[PDB]
Formats: C-alpha cells, structure tokens, sequence
C-alpha cells in the first residue's frame, strides 16, 4: 500500500472485500504444480 | 496399488521361511546373469528387491520403463 | 522387567531422578552409570528427547574443578553413545568427540583415561571419514600418552590405538606405527596382565598394516633382555606376527 | 490465524440490510 | 644487487625500504640470511628520505596544496621513531 | 588493593575474562600443583626433564593479560601478523605467540570461517519461502581470504524470487527502518572475523568502518551493492552486522546469530582451548540451574 | 467398544491410525474398525490385575492372532490405551 | 582464608524436597 | 590510486540500465574530442555490443567520427588497466574498449587508457557476466566547453 | 541493570483529578516523562 | 464420513482457501474439501479419499458446466462469470489467481515461479515485443524466445 | 549527476581513529561543565576511552607476515622431546597427510580390443567366452584345434562360446 503514491483508474465493476483476488496469498501457499498421473484402466471416465 | 507390492513381500519373505527360494528363479549361471543386468534398470527400488527374486509387480503408478521391463521378463 | 509399563509421565521423572542422584554423587561407586545403561538400553528411541539436555550437562561438568566430578562426566559420556547412535544423533557425536578431544592434555590420570575410553567409544561407531577431528590428527596426539606410567591411562590407549590399527591403518605413516611397536615393547614390564595381553594383539594389527619384518626384529632383539616377563610376552607376540 | 473465514461467512448476508433504509 | 649477490631472493625489498620475507626459512637460511646493523642502518636512512621526497611528489603533482606540505615535512621530523625503525640498529638516536 | 586498582570489572576489563565465555567471576579457580606432573616418568628424566623449570605457569600468566601486554599501543611504522590468522603483535614477545599459535592450531582460524558460513547458509535455507529467497549459494573461497585484513569478498549470495525493498545500511539492533527507496534482486553476505585488544575499537564501530571502506574499495568484489557485513571478535566473544535490510532479515539474523555464538563447535572450541591455555575452572555446576 | 464421550473419540481415532500404519490403508474399512476391536479387547479388559511382565503378555497378543508386531511399535499402542478413559 | 565465598562452598542451592512438601501439606 | 582527477561526465542510457562515466580530459585531450563529438552528433546511438573477449574486453560503438581517421597517441603511466571498468580506444577507427574483471596488462601500450565508470553503475556493467544498445546520451559535465558545439 | 542506578519518577495525584478514561491516558504520561528524561542526559551517557 | 479419515479431511480443511459453513462430521464437507483440493494439486495418504477424488474431478466438468448454462439462461452476472471460471479450473488444474503459463505443457518452472510473485499486471506481459525484451521481464536470458514463442 | 567523484587518498582520513579523536576531545570537555555528576556507562570508575591509545588519523597501514612457525620440530616428527616442559617452542603434532596404500606383498577405460588376437582384424562373426573375451567365430575355433585354454586368461573355456552381439552394438556409433 503506497498512501503517497499515484494509481491509474478506469470504469469497471468492482470486487467483494474477501475477492480471490484481494486474497492472492491463500491460493499460493499451498499450491503445488501440477503433474501427470497415470490412473487405473477402471478410473478413467467414459465420457471423455 | 500397495496391495500389489504387499503380497510380493509376503510371498519372498514366505519361500524364505521354506528353504525353496532357489524355486522362484531359474537356477543357471546365464539367467542369474540376465536377470541382473535388468534389476538396475528400474527406477523404484522397492521392485529391484523384487525383481532379483523372481517376482514382478505391474500396476499404474508404474511408468512406462519398469512396465515394459517386467512384461519382458515375465515373457 | 523393562521399561515398556512406564508411560511417559514417569519416563520423565526416572529419568530426571537420576540425573539428580548422578549429580550428587560425591564417592566412587559404579551403580549409578550401570543404572544409567540399563535404563537407557531399555527405552532406546523413546531417549530420544532427553539427549539434548544431559549433553549440555556434561560438558558443563568436564568444566568443573574437582577431578571426581570430570571424571563422572566422561564415564557417563561414554554409557551413553550406543544410544546416541542409535537416535542418529551424529552432529551431537561429533560435538563430543572434538571436546574429548581437546581434554587429551589433562594431568590427573584418573580423569584421563575416561577421556580416552569415551573417545574409543565414539570412534568405534562412527563412519571413519565423517569423525573430526579426522584420524590422522588423533593417532599422533595418542603416541606419546602410551609413556604414561599409570594403568587407567595405559590400558585405555592400547584399545585406542589397536582399534585405529584395525580398522584405519594407512592414517597413519609406517614411520609412526613403528614408534608404537617401540613403545608398547616397554608396556610389556607392566605387573598388569590386561596391559601385557592388549600390548600383544595390538603387535598383531601392526603387523597386518605395515609387514611383519620391521616387526619381527625388534622383538628378537628384545629376547636378549634378562627378565623373564619380558622374553615370555615377546615370544606370544612373534606367534600373533607369524 | 483464520477468523476471516467467519467474517467472509456473513457478509455472504450483506444484501438483506437493504430492506430498512433510513435517511435522516 | 646486494640482497641478490648474497643469493638472497626469498627476502624481497619494497619501494618503502622495508625488507620482508616471503616464505619460511630452514635453519640454513636464517643463518645465512640475517643482515648486519649496516645494512639495516642504511636502509632506515634512504626509508626517510624516500619520505620527505615523496612528501614534495604530492605537492608537485597538486595533490596537497602548500600549507599541507609544510605540516608534512614538519610531521615526518618530529615522528621518525614512529615512522622508520632507525633505533633499532643505532640505539643512540633516541637522543634525537 | 582491589578497591585500590578501581574494583574488579577496571581489573577484567584488561584480561582475557570475556573470551572464556564465563558470566561471573565469583568461581574463578586457576589450577593448582596437584603432584602429577612428573607422574609419566620414573627415572626415564634427562636432565632438563628433572631440573629446567616448565614454561606452562608463564604462558598461563601472558595469556590471561595479552590484551593489555599486546595492546594496540602506538604506532613504529607496521605491524606483523602471524601467519594463518588476523592477530596482530604489537611487539617481539616470545611467550605471547607460542600460546596464541597453540590457540590457532590446525588451521582453527580458517575453520571457524567455513562453520559460520556454513551455519548461515543452512538457516536462510529453511527460510526461502517465508524472505522469497530463490537460491543460496555460498561461493568458491580463496584458502587466505578468512585472514586477509585489507580487503575482503562475498560468502553467501541469495537471489531474489521476485524482488526486495531494502532499507539504507544500519546496524543489527536498531529499529526504525523504511524499507522504502532501493529495489534490489541481489544481496550477499560478508563474514569477518577480529580479534581485538585493549585499545581495540568496538565492534559496532569495527563492521560499519570496515563495509563502508569495502564497498567503496575498487579491490573487492561484490555481485551487488547491498548485503551484510557480519563481523565477530574472536577475543571478546562479541558480534555485530551492519548493512540493507529487508522485511524479515533483521530478525532471522539476529536470533541466528545468537544461537550460533553459544552451539557452533568451531566457535566452542576456541573457547575450550582459551580456557586450557589459561587453565582455569568453575567452582560450581548450579550456574545453568 | 463405540465411540460416545467426547473426549475418547480424540484417543479412539490415533489407535485407528495406529492399525492402519500397522496393516496398510487399502484394507476394506470394516477389517480397520473389526481389528481395533480386537486390541482394546485384549488390553483394557485385564488390565485391572495385570501382573508385571509386559513382554509376555506382548507375545500372548501376537500369538494368539498370528499378527507379528515390532517390539518399539507396539509400546506405542501400549501408551494410547494407557489414556483411554471408559471402558 | 579464599577471596569469594563461592570459592570455598560446595553448594549454592540444593532442592531439598523433604521440607518444602511438609510445608505445602 | 595514484591516478589523476577526473574532469568530464557523460551517462549513457542503455537498455540493461545508466552507465556513469567519468572522463580525463586534461590528461587526454584527443581521445574526449573523439568521445563527446560523437556523443552529441548521435553517431554512438543504437550500438550493439558487439565482440566480448572473455578475461580481456569487450567492444561497442565502433563507427567513425571523422574522415575516418586515427587517434593521436597519448599515454600517462599515472593513468594504467589495473582495474575492470576502465574505458579504452583501440588504434583502429574510433572504437571503444571495456576492461574486463581478469584486467591484464597485455592491452596496455597498444590502447588508450580514456575513462572510468563511476562506482554506483560498475554492478550494472557486472551484469553482462542479446547485446544491449544504447538509447539516450546525456552529457552533464562537459570540460571542453569552447572545442565542443560550436 | 548494569550500573543499578534507579530513576525513580514520582507522579502527584494532581494530574488525575481532572480526566477521565485514566487507564490509557497514564501510558502516555509515562512515554512523556521518559523521553524527558532521556533528552535532560548528555549523548555519553544516553542509552542505546 | 469415515472415522479415519477425519485426521486427514481436517488437515486439508485448513488448507482449503473458501470457506466452508459445514462441519467435518457432513457429507457436504467432504466433497466440498476435495474439490478444493483437486484445484489446489494437493497430495494424500488415503487410499479411499484417493479414489474419492478421482470421482469428483470426472464429474465437477459437467456438473459445473450445466450450472453455467442455467446462469446464462437466467441472466446473471455475477454467477455466470463465476462459474465460467470454474469450468476452466476443473479442466486446467488451477486457481484463477495463477499464472497462465501454466496452461502450456512446455513452460519451465523457474519462470512461473517469478511471475506468480511479481504483482505486475499480466497484460504487460502479453505487449512485450521482442525476446530480449521478454527475457529481461523474466530475468532468464536462456529462457528467452521459449516464454516469447 | 553533475558532481565528479573526488580522488582523497593524498589526505584520507582513517574514520575509526578518527571517530575515537573526537570522543577524547568532547570528553576533554565535559569535566569542567559544573554541576555533573552521572555514570551510567558503570565505567566511570576505568575511565575507559583515557586508558585508550589512539593511533594517528592519516597513518596508512603496511603489512609484514610472520611465516616461522616455532613448533618444536623433534616433538613433531618422533613425539619425543629433550627439552620436556621447559621447551621454548610448541608441542603440537600435526600436518602429517594419508599419502600411503596398503599393500600386503607378504601374501574411461577399453578394456576390448578393436582387432582381434587372432586375426587382427575386424570382429567378423563375433565370440562372448564365459570370460569376458572377444574372438572371430573362426578365431575360437582354431584357438581350441591346439589349446584347450582362454587365449588370454588360460583358464577353461569348455569349448562354449555365445554370439557377440553386443559389439556390433559398441562397435557402431549409435550403441544401440
Ligand atoms: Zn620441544
Ligand atoms: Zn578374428
Ligand atoms: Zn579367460
């Protein structure tokens, strides 16, 4: 937060107070990369 | 998947306490030297310890070069 | 009975009782540290806690002016190292090890030669190339201690060097294993028969290191000697040589 | 500390405050 | 050429005169390598006037101005115990 | 005689009291002739061995007030350092050197440098995510640079994962910091070790003298401009840091290096091999209780 | 033994995850709950005038149900049933 | 005599847990 | 550093970041009216950093100032390559020269030893341990005021 | 700690006769009366 | 709700990032922390909550897809965009706060690590022009003209 | 900026004796001001900066190394000293270095050769022993007509002999 400094707007909709996007730090925490994982001929899903 | 290599143990461990392990491979101064060559191939060495006996293990989680390689042994 | 009743309650207080009655002791009676061992050897991993705080202990006591009290603090140091092994505890193996270490120039024998069965004690558990200080920095701080005259120091340094002959011999220059045949030679006139009988196997390893004709010479010339102590202790080694 | 969950819980109501609107 | 006549190349000589070795000496080398006070005498005496020359270098090159070369050239002579060892071979100049 | 001399801190404050590490000085004891001396010998004993008088009680005696007997004094035109460290004698004193040199042996100045670098690097790396740390990496070290007293070079560098906010250079323990101004991705960290005397200057003093003349030095090589120099004074078991500080730096510092000043062996056996040179003994074991 | 206080389901549950460290976690999930019926069993129900040798009654245990157990894992057990309040 | 008391005792403190269970009961 | 004082200032703006230079003017009256001419002509602008030297130099804005000739040789042994960071000129035409971190004394003799880099930007100059350019010229002190644009 | 030496600042109860909410209004008197003291101490003697 | 699973569901409850009115002890919970859990890429010890996972995942692309066709019918806003995001985390792995060059197979770790933290607006990194200009944004010269491409 | 970096070293100043020449003064200074009387420094009583020498501000520093290492070198070498305890040198023991290999006489490499030694050719129908050795098909046949041996071990072969496939393989670029 810069009280001081100078921000650039624009017309927009605006986000709730607990937004994802106000909160960017609980989503990359915990996150690990994704990996590809081989599953068991009877898990896979029949429709795709 | 653990289900597989908890049986395998069960069983190397079981002809040991039998005094037949020398059943499970095939006893010859050419297939013990085949058969080494290809248990330091494999990347899991939970089934290098099982290869060596003549026991396999092949599920999923497997990749490719250890699935190709027990199917090729088994053969 | 063992030790698998107690919960861990009382695995706390036991243990903290005979740290009090370890440090209370004022006279020379050995059950404190067979109790000590055994109350260690039972609960083995469960130890694992309490290594920490009786380390600092007794390195605080190897501080300590009365040489009773330095003396207790290493033979409680070396009961402890098979369970500080067994914790895999190695940084803390080696933290005792390079304080023992710096001990080595005490005066009263008593005190040092605790320090030297400890250090024996260490160094027959660890890896070789992971000790500090490294072997080839222990062995020649040991040579001239085998010149002591007293038997605590006397019969805990032939251990000491008969275990680095065995299992880390080329640490050591051909030179200097010949200066210990050269001493352990005047331990043979010791009135003890655990000096003379551990002087006589250590001959054996140095032989396997550095050859046995270096050897072999220098205990037939001993055989010109009078005394019959020393023609009958030279003629059981030249049979370990042979 | 995780309080904000409860905080993030009710102002999920924050639309029915709207029926009583009182200008002075 | 004196130092190197000897056969002394492991004692090296600065361009402040002070004489150094480089390397550790056998028992042979620090027989053969200890110099006498007249040496030593002779070294502290070009050590001071390499000084008071030098002193005049930085003024002719403009790096002091003329008020800081006078309190240079007065500095050096009253601080000769603290600048060259000169009494260390010629004791009696603690007179001076 | 004691109140006469100025009590007995104006007495320790010329000796050697605080590198032992001790707290008080109330159960000070110095060794005593206890009859073992010649207990190793029989009549195996030349004649030197039988009548010249041991060495052991004098350098006990110049070890205890060498930082007054090798004090800073005035200045004769140099100084010499002894070999493999950073100390300075400030005279040709015999008994002085054979008990530092038998402090510094086996190469303890250099080792101590490598436990330290070695220690600071195994903390930041449980730290990398909570100070967006990308990598240590703790560098190639010439063997002379630990006692090479002119100039110096970086230890650790870090990198950044994103970016740092650092604060102008200040010292360990003071408290009001911007963080606002400098962006850096880059910081390294210096170690110096001292060891200092009577007439010594601080530490605080010493480590901020010494990064300023560094940085500005056109001989050393740093990856950055901004880091830490962390300075310890081997004699007075002291230290101190000093440079740009970002959010969380100065705390994981300052607790790392406390810790490191009473559990690194190095350091310990610096202080074990001071206390026998000067063969001195605590009178009690209550003192942790 | 069910779970009906509040605090010996928060001991009943790390018995639980002691038997399934012991036999595996891809068991059927009433061979988990029908084996932990076992061991409160074979502990609690003596324990009132139990006799000093815990190595013994160790080896009862193993025994009689053909399970072999490490020595150091099951003290761990041993102090879990140590907590447990009603029976 | 010695300069410091510490010197020439044996024990600054020692817990003696006869006497202070007495006095809690 | 027994080296003169520095007289002339001229920030490059390139692409990596600003390079501060310091220049001695006095000592090297040729070699600055080689440098500040092209500066302000704009004949320097857009230079790739073209050939690096590993332990020796590297090189950039190698184009010509004027009828495509020489520079007369002048040489202080005040002023030597000890340093990394120091500006040179090769004899070819009108070409610069920065020393590397090995700073041999092998290119001493056949280049002329011209500026310095002011300490604050030598870490930005470290950074090239695609070439940079060089985008915006500012010359904040010049020395030679009457010589230079007129 | 060092030297023993104990300043002790003596508060009237004239102060609190006319305020109320007293319980965080004295943290201020304190904060007030230490920085006098620390600014009457010459710059030998202030602390670290 | 198993009784052993209840050690590990409260583990990943305080990693779940929104939050949950239910208890542990409600089915509701409990595919509600996995779905959670599949977009956050966590790891487990169970063997039954391993295969439980697997059966969410397959269903949360349609299910989630039919609710973004009733939310387009109805004409709203503020659940539409929502639940369109929703059906590109159950297929893509990910949380919208991530970056995007995690949908590219071949993009190297080191570098969406740095731009995960940079707090740059990423739309300045799609006006980037050149691949030098794109290795200095990334700080990776050798990873230059890969992230370009 | 505008400024020029300024070259001092003809008058530059050390900052730490610089720093102490100040305090001495100031110090100088503070005992005739009336009515003082404080030590919270608890070091009053040494009067700690007047018990400090200070060297002078412009000295610049000039380095000599001490290299002789006074060890006591019969007491390094053999451990034994004449002198004992009245020795002037140290009684340390070090630098001795594991520069030697037990070996107990009282008791990327080729290791295949590209021709044969036989034929000296090529590998041309090629021969595993149940040693590792590498003959032609016509090389292990004519090698048994006289010796009953391996060529080079001389131990027994019994005649067998596998098809070296493996060489072909090593012996092409691609390995494999
Ligand atoms: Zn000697
Ligand atoms: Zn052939
Ligand atoms: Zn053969």
């Amino acid at each position: 937060f810069n009280q001081e400094g100078d921000y650039n707007f624009k017309y927009g909709i605006p986000l709730e107070f607990y937004n994802e996007m106000h909160r960017p730090v609980h989503f990359l925490q915990f996150s690990e990369l994704a990996g590809d994982e081989e599953l068991e001929a009877e898990q896979i899903d029949v429709f795709s | 998947r653990k289900e597989t290599s908890r049986t395998a143990t069960w069983l190397k461990n079981k002809f040991a306490e039998e005094n037949i392990t020398h059943k499970l491979t095939k006893n010859d101064a050419g297939s013990k030297q085949i058969l080494k060559t290809e248990a330091a191939n494999v990347l899991d060495p939970s089934l290098r310890k099982l290869i060596e006996s003549g026991i396999g293990t092949h599920h999923a989680g497997l990749t490719r070069s250890d699935r190709s390689l027990s199917e090729d042994l088994f053969a | 009975l063992g030790t698998a009743d107690l919960d861990e309650r009382l695995e706390t207080r036991l243990i903290d009782a005979l740290l009090i009655a370890f440090q209370e002791q004022t006279n020379s009676d050995s059950i404190i540290f067979k109790g000590f061992g055994a109350v260690t050897v039972s609960l083995d991993i469960r130890m694992k806690p309490f290594l920490a705080p009786i380390v600092s202990t007794i390195l605080n006591h190897l501080k300590h002016k009365t040489p009773l009290v330095r003396q207790h603090a290493a033979d409680l140091c070396a009961i402890l190292i098979p369970v500080i092994k067994n914790c895999h505890e190695f940084e803390m193996l080696n933290k005792l090890n390079i304080i023992l270490y710096e001990s080595l120039g005490e005066v009263y024998p008593e005190v040092l030669g605790s320090i030297i069965n400890a250090m024996y004690c260490i160094t027959s558990v660890m890896d070789l190339d992971k000790l500090q200080p490294p072997i080839n920095q222990i062995l020649p701080t040991l040579t001239p201690i085998l010149r002591n005259k007293h038997r605590k120091v006397e019969v805990n340094t032939i251990k000491f060097v008969g275990l680095i002959g065995k299992l880390a011999p080329t640490y050591a220059p051909p030179k200097e294993w010949m200066r210990i045949c050269f001493e352990l030679l005047e331990l043979l006139k010791s009135t003890n028969k655990e000096i003379r009988r551990s002087a006589n196997a250590t001959f054996g390893f140095i032989a396997e290191a550095i050859g046995p004709h270096d050897v072999l010479v220098a205990l037939l010339n001993n055989l010109k000697v009078q005394e019959r102590q020393l023609r009958v202790c030279t003629a059981v080694a030249i049979g370990i040589v042979a | 500390k995780n309080e904000w969950r409860k905080s993030a819980i009710a102002n999920t109501l924050l639309y029915l405050r709207l029926k009583n609107i009182y200008v002075s | 050429l004196l130092i190197h006549r000897k056969g002394l190349t492991y004692l090296h000589l600065d361009y402040n005169f002070n004489l150094k070795p480089t390397k550790t000496l056998t028992t042979k080398e620090r027989k053969k390598s200890r110099l006498g006070n007249s040496f030593h005498l002779m070294r502290e005496l070009l050590k001071m006037m390499k000084l008071i020359v030098d002193t005049h270098v930085q003024f002719r090159l403009g790096n002091v101005d003329a008020f800081q070369l006078a309190d240079g050239i007065h500095y050096i002579l009253n601080h000769i115990g603290q600048l060259t060892g000169i009494y260390r071979y010629k004791y009696k100049v603690m007179h001076q | 005689v004691i109140q006469a001399l100025g009590g007995i801190e104006t007495i320790l404050e010329h000796t050697l009291f605080k590198g032992t590490g001790f707290n008080s000085w109330e159960g000070l004891f110095w060794e005593k002739a206890s009859g073992f001396e010649d207990s190793m010998q029989f009549k195996k004993l030349t004649h030197a061995q039988r009548t010249g008088l041991s060495q052991i009680p004098n350098r006990r005696f110049t070890l205890w007030w060498s930082p007054t007997i090798n004090r800073a004094n005035v200045y004769v035109g140099f100084l010499v350092q002894l070999d493999l460290t950073g100390i300075f004698l400030h005279g040709k004193i015999p008994t002085l050197k054979i008990s530092l040199i038998q402090i510094f042996r086996a190469h303890l100045w250099q080792k101590i440098h490598e436990s330290i670098v070695f220690d600071i690097c195994q903390i930041l790396d449980g730290e990398l995510d909570v100070l967006q740390i990308e990598s240590v990496t703790k560098e190639t070290v010439h063997p002379r640079k630990s006692y090479k007293m002119n100039s110096s070079a970086a230890d650790i560098t870090m990198e950044s994962v994103h970016e740092w906010e650092v604060s102008k250079p200040s010292l360990l323990h003071e408290t009001n910091d911007s963080f606002k101004g400098l962006i850096t991705n880059k910081m390294w960290f210096d170690v110096q070790l001292r060891y200092g005397d009577y007439d010594s200057h601080d530490i605080s003093r010493y480590v901020r003298a010494k990064f300023l003349d560094y940085t500005t030095d056109n001989v050393s090589m740093y990856p950055s401009p901004t880091g830490v120099m962390i300075g310890i004074d081997l004699a007075y078991n002291m230290y101190d840091a000093y440079g740009n500080w970002f959010n969380g730096l100065k705390p994981l510092i300052q607790n790392s290096m406390r810790t490191i000043m009473k559990a690194n062996p190095a350091l310990y056996v610096l202080r074990e091999r001071i206390r026998k040179g000067l063969q001195i003994y605590q009178s009690s074991v209550q003192e942790p209780f | 033994y069910y779970p009906k206080d509040p605090s010996n389901v928060e001991t009943y549950e790390q018995i639980l995850q002691w038997v399934t460290e012991v036999l595996g976690n891809d068991i059927p999930h009433d061979l988990i709950i029908g084996t932990a019926d076992i061991f409160i069993r074979q502990l609690k129900e003596n324990e009132e005038n139990e006799d000093g040798n815990i190595e013994e009654r160790k080896e009862k245990i193993q025994h009689e149900l053909g399970i072999n157990i490490d020595s150091l894992k099951f003290n761990e057990l041993v102090k879990l049933m140590k907590n447990i309040t009603d029976y | 005599n010695p300069l410091f008391v510490q010197q020439d005792i044996e024990s600054i403190y020692k817990t003696n847990y006869e006497k202070l269970d007495e006095a809690v009961n | 550093n027994i080296e003169p004082q520095t007289t002339a200032k001229c920030i490059l703006y390139t692409t990596k970041g600003n390079i501060a230079i310091e220049l001695w003017a006095k000592e090297c009256p040729e070699t600055c009216k080689r440098f500040l001419s092209m500066l302000s002509d704009g004949t320097f602008t857009n230079g790739e950093f073209k050939e690096l030297k590993p332990t020796q130099w590297l090189m950039f804005n190698a184009n010509s100032t004027g009828e495509y000739r020489t520079v007369a040789e002048e040489k202080n042994p005040r002023i030597r390559f000890n340093r990394d960071g120091l500006l040179g000129w090769d004899r070819r035409r009108n070409t610069w020269f920065i020393t590397v971190l090995a700073d041999s004394k092998h290119v001493l003799n056949d280049c002329n030893v011209f500026g310095k880099i002011v300490g604050k930007s030598i870490y930005i100059f470290r950074e090239i341990l695609y070439p940079a350019v060089l985008k915006d010229v500012e010359i904040t002190i010049p020395f030679f005021e009457d010589i230079f644009g007129s | 700690p060092k030297t023993g030496h104990l300043f002790l600042k003596i508060i009237h109860t004239s102060v609190w006769a006319g305020q109320k909410r007293l319980s965080q209004l004295a943290k201020w008197k304190t904060a007030e009366e230490v920085s006098a003291l620390v600014r009457s101490l010459p710059k030998e003697e202030q602390p670290k | 709700v198993r009784y052993e699973e209840k050690r590990e569901l409260k583990q990943l409850l305080e990693k779940a990032p929104i939050p949950i009115r239910e208890d542990i002890d409600d089915p509701l919970a409990k595919v509600n922390v996995l779905l959670q859990s599949y977009f956050s890429q966590l790891k487990f010890e169970g063997f039954a909550l391993n295969s439980d996972i697997v059966f969410i995942h397959q269903n949360a692309g349609r299910l989630l897809r039919a609710m973004f066709e009733i939310c387009l019918k109805r004409g709203w806003g503020h659940p539409t965009r929502m639940l369109l995001n929703l059906c590109k985390s159950a297929t893509t792995k990910m949380w919208p706060t991530n970056c995007p060059l995690r949908q590219f197979k071949t993009c190297p770790v080191e570098v969406i690590k740095r731009l995960e933290a940079s707090t740059v607006p990423w739309g300045d990194y799609l006006q980037l022009e050149t691949p030098a200009e794109v290795g200095r944004a990334i700080r990776s010269e050798k990873y230059g003209k890969q992230v370009y491409d | 900026k505008y400024t020029l970096t300024v070259n001092d070293d003809s008058t530059k100043e050390d900052l730490l004796n610089f720093e102490r020449k100040e305090l001495a003064e100031k110090a100088k200074k503070r005992r005739p001001s009336d009515d003082n009387e404080l030590v919270l420094n608890m070091s009053g009583k040494n009067k700690r900066l007047t018990k400090q020498i200070n060297q002078p501000t412009n000295i610049r520093t000039t380095v000599l190394m001490d290299f002789q290492p006074d060890v006591c070198k019969d007491y390094k070498q053999t451990g034994y000293c004449g002198y004992g305890d009245s020795c002037k040198f140290l009684h340390s023991r070090d630098d001795f270095k594991t520069g030697w290999k037990l070996n107990q006489e009282w008791n990327d490499l080729e290791k295949i050769p590209f021709k044969c030694t036989l034929c000296k050719e090529d590998y041309k129908s090629p021969v595993v022993t149940n040693c590792g050795h590498y003959f032609c098909g016509s090389c292990f046949a004519k090698d048994m007509k006289k010796g009953t041996k391996c060529f080079i071990c001389h131990k027994e072969t019994h005649g067998s002999a596998k098809v070296a496939s493996d060489l072909q393989k090593m012996l092409n670029k691609r390995k494999s």
